[PDB]
């Protein structure tokens, strides 16, 4: 799964 | 050539009471909880990254990064005590979504918020996609244990300034919010793949649609599906430097109601004939919470 980032 | 007879709140209300509008998805952000006293945690004006000096972080964002938290959790939990709400009273907007649920209209609420107010207002786990997790539950971080703890347990640890540790294995216990560097919830992608095949109306409330992947949800609706934005500011339009179309001659399905989210939800409920039901629900639930 994609990781959480600022944008 | 369009499902809305006009691009107004009145057009949306007439559509909602037509045979075609069966399944509503709500997309909600910080704007639906500010009137409950919950600040926007992704707003620089909240000042989360200020006053971090005593923690000697390698970079300000480390206080919300998972790898840093797991080795140095004390800064996060000190900040959590500072920001912990004094009351959890959901807003008119939250109870409007409960009315949608009661009337068989709510397919799903996708929320960016971590404050649990959707659940307090009566939305159930099945109704919710908490895109950034929630404080509602916490878990031991050890992969072989994963003991679950309720918010009452976590609140007590935060307020006593005791770093929360698992009673089974003494590992750190973390609120179920998605820290930076953690995987986004599998449920977000699973539900998105199913729900947007089925949606008749998108209600986009209290989000500026600036954080991905949440903001991309508006592009997952079928081309015909009306999209109502209830928000203090217009949002979701394409960036001219690099979407919602409210105002062009080609606009056909997107409506912006600009104002406080509670007032927009009240206006929509009033058009639907639900104002007394919503007032009665809110006043009863607020009285119940005040009496705790
Ligand atoms: C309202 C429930 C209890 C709250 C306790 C205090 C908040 C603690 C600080 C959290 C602010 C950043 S969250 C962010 C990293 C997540 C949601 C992503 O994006
Ligand atoms: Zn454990």
């Amino acid at each position: 799964l994609p990781k959480k980032y600022g944008g | 050539e369009r499902l809305l007879d006009e691009l107004t709140l009145e057009g949306v209300a007439r559509y909602m009471q037509s045979e075609r509008c069966r399944r509503v998805i709500c997309l909600v952000g910080a704007g639906i909880s500010t009137s409950a006293g919950i600040p926007d945690f992704r707003s620089p004006s909240t000042g989360l990254y200020d006053n971090l000096e005593k923690y000697h972080l390698p970079y300000p964002e480390a206080i919300f990064e998972i790898s840093y938290f797991k080795k140095h959790p004390e800064p996060f939990f000190a900040l959590a005590k500072e920001l912990y709400p004094g009351q959890f009273k959901p807003t008119i907007c939250h109870y409007f979504m409960r009315l949608l649920k009661d009337k068989g209209l709510l397919l799903r609420c996708y929320t960016q918020n971590i404050d649990t107010l959707e659940r307090i207002a009566g939305l159930e786990q099945e109704d919710l996609v908490e895109a950034h997790g929630t404080f509602y539950t916490s878990h031991c971080v050890s992969a072989s244990c994963r003991h679950e703890y309720p918010l009452s347990w976590m609140k007590e640890k935060i307020f006593s300034e005791v770093t929360p540790k698992c009673e089974d294995c003494q590992s750190l216990v973390k609120p179920d919010i998605v820290f930076f560097g953690e995987s986004l919830p599998a449920r977000f992608f699973s539900c998105m793949q199913s729900d947007f095949l089925k949606v008749d109306l998108l209600l986009v409330m209290g989000t500026s649609l600036q954080v991905q992947p949440f903001a991309s949800l508006i592009s997952k609706a079928p081309l015909s599906t009306p999209r109502l934005l209830i928000n203090k500011e217009k949002a979701g339009q394409s960036d001219p430097f690099l979407g919602m179309d409210f105002d062009s001659k080609k606009a056909y399905r997107d409506v912006a109601w600009l104002g406080e989210c509670d007032q927009g939800c009240l206006a929509l409920a009033e058009l639907l004939g639900w104002k007394k039901e919503l007032e009665d629900l809110v006043r009863r639930e607020h009285a119940s919470i005040d009496a705790q």
